[PDB]
């Protein structure tokens, strides 16, 4: 299952669909509709379409209706009649969407064409979000996308993470179980494979390819720091050099300057960094300072 | 004297017909961008 | 039962029907009708149709009537006279729909044509939603849709989830119990089967096909995180690499940097992640940071 | 009794009838009639018809009269003189309909023609609904519908739920006890049977057909979630795959990530899901997340 988990097929991709709708059946937790004119305007549009023309000059003050935006993913090779999941998010001053029902909503693409029609019952968790829900199989595909799959004798596998070693390894793995010249790497992120002419032939070839297992090679040393959530993650290839670290309210347990032992593997790094007795908030600053000095032999990314 | 042919100030055509757009490529994407400037 | 649970038949699909109606018989828990003019307007329309013309200038302040939207699904091969379930959702400032009765409601399609007529008694749970109910067999089909089923010698089975391996597996399964060239995969999501010319012949063929069992192949490794409900779900094909994790108020039980053991199967992953002693809210951030670093060898989806 | 409980006969269907009436004899629990002008207007109409012309300019403030809507079902092959049950629902600001009597009410069809005449005593339960009641044999059929039953040699049995396997099974069952070519399936929802020419002959044939028993075949795996009532129902064909589940305030009983054992039958699924110790409100989110991930091998419907 390595090749499918590492790469993606060229032309097999997911698009994004968006639309506007109304959610009805709320228990008095909808829009105020005095500060969100589009809710009442679109309700009047729906009624006018259905055969009820409410007078232009009138005051409608609803409480069970909310104006929402619906987002979905158009899956690869989607055919009309299939169903997809949608996400429903409130748009103006609505308290909750607990037990609402999404009315008929056309999901447009980037090209402003309807690719799906959405309508269903929203499932809201019930510290849980109240203005956001999900409808499983809530939208039906109405339009299909032409594709070039099955045409030509080349298929590109696109690596999720760029690596010359991994690209070469996938090339050598495809060229071991599937013939001599069945794959050629084009760059650090693309492996071009030669496929038989046809549609089912390429499907069979890619089915074979996808479940093959490749031995993942060492992949860069990096320390990911998320300051907004206060988390630090170090992969296996992170090392350290011997150097001294000082920080506020931290001391040898006896001065404030603690020596960090050079470290070869990740267990040594973890032990050396835990010897400092540093909170992760302090550990982030320690890692940044060590990266500046040169003790930390890894790529420090702040996400 | 008002019948003398004259050349207007804004010469040329005062309208432009929208040009039909390129046919989308068969890459499996909904977003299709014309020849980018 | 695998093929029916995995695929859908081309042309065998469900449509969405919508309509507007009135719910009567409520115990003073209907619309205020002073802020929802359409309720009184449509009640006057109904009375005028029935033979009662209420004066244009008058004040009607009802309490047992609510204006509702009715939604239903038009089932495949629906024939006139059959019954379907409908969902009734209040539209404006109604307190409840406890024991109301849905009056005659025409359910329109996308093409604004009446496909069903809805009327019945609403069942409301009774923390339960009060403005939303369901009527079983509450609508009768009045229009039928022409279809191309039974015409031609090709039928497409559309996989619910795109997979070249699964498409090839279904193709090989249909071509084992139903002849040599009875199925051909067209893409990652479509399997074209050759069916005899006729209507009952295709029904028999698809009845045979649908209950066949296919051996489901490994299907991608993915971690689904629902932040709105605070849930994390990992399938069997999720693995881990050895790396160090630090987060606020979490420590080895002795520093704040805990080593996560490489993990091959899902039990190892669960044990390694439970060794951190992390709340799911913290676990979501841990998983996101590990995906950024590269320890988590899976596809992280946020739903 | 399987065929009658699974299918319906073509042309044997129930229509919906609606009408407006007045309910009298209430113990001061009728309309205010100052906010519902149609009650007094229709009472004056009734009096004018009966021979009493109340002056146009006058104030009538009733308390024992309520304006109601009556709904009924027109049964198949209904003949004039037969009686049907009706449902009486209040229409404006009436407190109760406890011991009221429904006056002569013409029940119109969709075509605005009188098909029944309704008049009787309302039975109200007595947390019970007060503005809604039912009258058994409260309406008498006055019009009959022409039908094509008994004409032609084809009769369609329409399956309640679409299934190619079930359609084929009914076709084979009818063709076992009633001759070689007595039934042909037309689609996933229709079985066409060949009947003798005549009226009583078709009645006899359908009497034979209806009580036949068919062996119901596995029917799709689906999990029904009703968030408005907070209920989850899983049928027998629901399975699970091994995967890890994390949710708020749920822990192994010891981390927060609990492994759910792969499950083949429904008992295994129930045991695995009860091992999580999840409230149904949490179980709904768990099931939705597992459907997103892929552990849940069933069709998740939100009703």
């Amino acid at each position: 299952e390595r090749i499918r988990d590492l790469t993606s097929v060229q032309g097999v991709r997911e698009n994004s669909l968006i639309g506007y709708g109304l959610v009805v059946g709320l228990d008095g937790t909808g829009d105020q509709t005095t500060q969100t004119p589009f809710t009442t305007q679109t309700l009047n549009n729906m009624l006018s379409q259905l055969g009820i023309t409410v007078p232009t000059g009138t005051n409608m003050q609803l409480k069970n209706v909310a104006a929402v935006m619906v987002t979905a993913s158009y899956p690869p090779f989607a055919r009309q009649g299939q169903t997809i999941d949608v996400v429903v998010s409130s748009m103006g001053n609505a308290k909750s969407l607990r037990g609402g029902t999404l009315l008929m909503t056309p999901l447009k693409g980037v090209d402003s064409q309807v690719y799906a029609l959405a309508q269903g019952n929203i499932l809201v968790g019930g510290v849980n979000q109240l203005n956001g829900g999900r409808i499983t199989n809530g939208a039906i595909i109405e339009r299909e996308l032409p594709t070039q799959f099955g045409a030509g004798n080349t298929i590109n596998l696109q690596l999720n993470d760029e690596d010359f070693t991994m690209a070469q390894q996938i090339t050598d793995a495809i060229n071991r179980a599937r013939g001599y010249g069945s794959a050629t790497a084009l760059d650090a992120r693309t492996v071009q494979v030669r496929v038989p002419s046809g549609n089912s032939s390429q499907v069979r070839f890619l089915a074979d390819i996808q479940n093959m297992e490749v031995n993942v090679t060492p992949q860069d040393a990096k320390v990911v720091i998320n300051s907004r959530t206060g988390s630090v993650v170090m992969n296996r290839e992170v090392t350290l050099d011997s150097c001294a670290v000082a920080q506020g309210n931290l001391s040898v347990t006896g001065g404030s300057l603690q020596s960090v032992r050079s470290s070869a593997n990740l267990n040594s790094v973890v032990r050396a960094l835990n010897a400092l007795g540093a909170t992760p908030m302090d550990l982030m600053s320690i890692l940044q300072s060590m990266q500046s000095a040169g003790c930390l032999r890894a790529k420090l990314e702040i996400i | 004297c008002a019948w003398i042919p004259a050349k207007p100030l804004v010469q040329g055509a005062t309208t432009a017909q929208p040009i039909p757009g390129p046919v989308p490529v068969a890459n499996g994407s909904i977003f299709q961008s014309a020849q980018p400037i």
